[PDB]
RNA sequence: GCCGCUAUUAUUGGGCCUAAAGCGUCCGUAGCCGGGCCCGUAAGUCCCUGGCGAAAUCCCACGGCUCAACCGUGGGGCUUGCUGGGGAUACUGCGGGCCUUGGGACCGGGAGAGGCCGGGGGUACCCCUGGGGUAGGGGUGAAAUCCUAUAAUCCCAGGGGGACCGCCAGUGGCGAAGGCGCCCGGCUGGAACGGGUCCGACGGUGAGGGACGAAGGCCAGGGGAGCGAACCGGAUUAGAUACCCGGGUAGUCCUGGCUGUAAAGGAUGCGGGCUAGGUGUCGGGCGAGCUUCGAGCUCGCCCGGUGCCGAAGGGAAGCCGUUAAGCCCG
């Protein structure tokens, strides 16, 4: 049944860019899909997001702005040291610093950039490029 | 019995119901002149 | 549909799996079953040697018209007869029976037959203690 | 929601809209409301069977708007609400139900599958509710304890 | 944005009147029973698969 | 011989319509995967630090044998790691609480060859009886076997029998699949729609395990019209252990059991989300219009089924294409 709204999230934000839609609608929205939103509004591949309340989990709006070709859940949520994120890198980007690997961290949600740069590890949970 | 649809084939062969009767004869006759005789 | 156990907490049955379908690898079956060396008459080595018995010729398959010669063999380790392919021309005339010889793979592909010798798996290499192709070309003549 | 055991995408449904207060066309107060329930209650009806009349009837949507609470919690605290819960009830009355029908027709394999079914929705709440306290742990389904219950 | 963004109800609630009492009363236009006025007993809609039909509203409200 | 080649073992990273490959279908145990919010814990996880994980071997620099290989000095790594503390708390887990979208329950009016049981019928076919009427009928490519002069075929009036339910009947419907068609009544299953109804994650998949499961076959007991394996005859043919013809046993039907196989096929496992649509059709609902005022007709919309087509896309291609063989999550 349903399992990961974010993968599903990211699937749709996929498909969506192959097919230039402006704007998708992610329906079973969480505090992850947020954080994971608002990584990727500060690396430049969305524009904009808002949450929508309804009686349910909420929906969230995002408008898109050309900038991905391939989003994706990394789903076996992998534990990362901070000194990994060269391989997990080379296994789901095609350029040295080309993307972003979003991390979850005890010091929040952030880019492998920012983790390295707060010599943290974590657990890897999407991509994006 | 397990069976395979290339077998079922004909390109180079016998029929498949036919290959089939004939190993259960055979099975039968050693079965016979196993417990028997 | 997406393959078998991709979660965190499944590497027992995904190990499992993978060890299922190895043995439908027939390669890694031999190799751990030891299969070859229980069908082997050379008993798991690269050579052998062996008394010939006689001195036999092989038709070539179908499309090629040729007599290979050979000889039936007894293998010393065992006692097993096995049938070698004398390489050369005079290589049937240079060879003797109840001569010690020495027996090598063909080659082949599956350490098997090798060409339009459909069912010979076996090189002579050496005759009395001295190599077959010197034979051959004229060198080394035989001790016996 | 056929779903479990026949697979098809049904969507019939209620569409509750999003509330964060009560409609003001409504004239009934909690304490009313709940004195309603009990008396419905009373006449024997089930939860379901309340909500719908006050929605039909009474025009209130949503007890839960109004109140705060909810039907069944309503229930037990004016000492009301059912021992085992309503749906596993309605489960145990179909099975017996067909229990009978299948002791006087054994041929009846078609509705002897949806017997196997409605137990295995049955031994899924069950399974549930032990593990919630709605039933005791030592609780087990068995047809004819289940006769004696429904009668 | 349209018809499936936050799903909403079709069916209303609506203010109706009995003819014989004439008392003021909510009900739901997609009713599961037969919606009796509370005051005379008598039917204020009648039940169906869906919208259900509706007797004694001639003065008629809906929200 | 081992590794590589080999993404021919695939965690990275393979495939299962037609090439090897989706259990016949369902149910469910363990296992694995699991909606959203809040609080907590801090087990996994991450950081920092203490103690260990011998030396040799590996990498690097520098030195000594002419350089090198070799050797030494030092730095690092290696050993699957294990452990002592401290800190963080996003994710997972564990505990508690809230929710309602997923699922379950309920209600309502409908639909449907879903199933079981009873009753009532419909032709047709076969036999018997009686009447008529005489010399052939039947069958084939052509013939014959066979039936018939004890009266056949044909026609007519009666009786009996067993099976089976035509046309309507459809890319139709129901069902997990197998499969299910005369009508009427009774018992019963499941689904869709409508639903500001209830419960409140109860879910998915399912090793093992169980249930159902076409025809056929077997045990026992009944029945036996038609058809009819085996068999028996007539032809055909070079032959004809067959195809054609005439008969005919089991069997086909019923009862109760076993068997548990099929091109059991959508040759496509199940669930969930996303990615243009068009046009039909079934069911329910809504809104309009028309009406012979009909459980009626037409148009549109929503949901769910079932089909065709089809851009993008996919694919070895055929073909698939929102009922994916596409992307993702199991
Ligand atoms: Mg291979
Ligand atoms: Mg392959
Ligand atoms: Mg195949
Ligand atoms: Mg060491
Ligand atoms: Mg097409
Ligand atoms: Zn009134």
């Amino acid at each position: 049944t349903l399992l990961d709204p974010l993968a599903n999230a990211l699937s749709h934000i996929t498909n969506s860019e192959r097919v230039g839609k402006k704007e998708v609608y992610l329906k079973p929205a969480s505090k992850l899909m947020g954080e994971v939103l608002r990584v990727m509004q500060e690396n430049g591949y969305i524009g904009e997001f808002e949450f929508i309340d309804d009686g349910r989990a909420g929906i969230y709006r995002v408008q898109l702005i050309g900038k991905i070709n391939k989003a994706g859940a990394i789903k076996p949520r992998f534990p990362v040291k901070a000194r990994e994120y060269e391989a997990w890198e080379k296994r789901f980007l095609p350029a040295f610093e080309f993307g972003i690997l979003i991390v979850s961290t005890s010091q929040g949600v952030m880019t492998h950039k920012e983790a390295i740069e707060k010599g943290i590890g974590g657990r890897l949970i999407a991509y994006v490029y | 019995m397990k069976r395979r649809p290339r077998k079922w084939k004909k390109k180079g062969r016998m029929r498949w119901k036919w290959i089939k009767k004939r190993i259960r004869r055979l099975k039968k006759q050693r079965r016979k002149e196993r417990g028997l005789i | 549909g997406k393959k078998a156990p991709y979660g965190e907490f499944a590497g027992r049955k995904l190990k499992l799996k993978r060890k299922k379908f190895r043995w439908s690898d027939i390669r890694y079956k031999r190799r751990v079953l030891r299969l070859k060396e229980k069908s082997d008459p050379l008993e798991g080595a690269p050579q052998a040697k062996g008394i010939v018995l006689e001195k036999i010729a092989v038709e070539a398959k179908q499309p090629n018209s040729a007599m290979r010669k050979a000889v039936r063999v007894q293998l010393i380790k065992n006692g097993k007869v096995v049938t070698a392919f004398t390489p050369g021309d005079g290589a049937i005339n240079h060879i003797d029976e109840h001569d010690e010889v020495i027996i090598e793979g063909i080659g082949g592909p599956k350490g098997g037959s090798m060409g339009d010798i459909p069912g010979i798996r076996y090189k002579v290499v050496k005759v009395n203690r001295v190599s077959l192709k010197e034979l051959v070309k004229g060198r080394k003549e035989k001790p016996r | 929601m056929a779903r479990m055991h026949a697979r098809k995408r049904g969507k019939s449904g209620s569409k509750r809209p999003p509330r964060t207060a009560p409609p003001t066309w409504v004239e009934y107060t909690a304490e009313e409301v709940e004195g309603l329930v009990v008396k419905l209650r009373k006449e024997g009806y089930s939860a379901a069977m309340i909500g719908t009349i006050l929605r039909d009837q009474y025009g209130i949507p949503s007890v839960k708007l109004i109140t705060g609470k909810k039907i069944t919690k309503i229930l037990e605290e004016n000492g009301l609400a059912p021992q085992i819960p309503e749906d596993l009830m309605a489960l145990i009355r179909k099975a017996v139900n067909l229990r009978k029908h299948l002791e006087m027709h054994p041929k009846d394999r078609h509705s002897m599958r949806g017997l196997q079914l409605t137990e295995s929705k049955i031994r899924r709440l069950v399974k549930y509710y032990r593990r919630t306290g709605k039933l005791p742990a030592k609780w087990r389904y068995d047809p004819e304890q289940a006769k004696l219950l429904v009668r | 944005l349209p018809k499936n963004l936050i799903p909403m109800p079709k069916s209303r609630f609506l203010r109706v009147k009995c003819i014989d009492c004439g008392n003021e009363q909510i009900v739901f236009s997609n009713p599961s029973t037969t919606v009796r006025c509370l005051v005379c007993g008598a039917t204020l809609v009648e039940p169906t698969g869906g919208k259900g039909i509706l007797k004694a509203k001639v003065l008629e409200v809906l929200e």
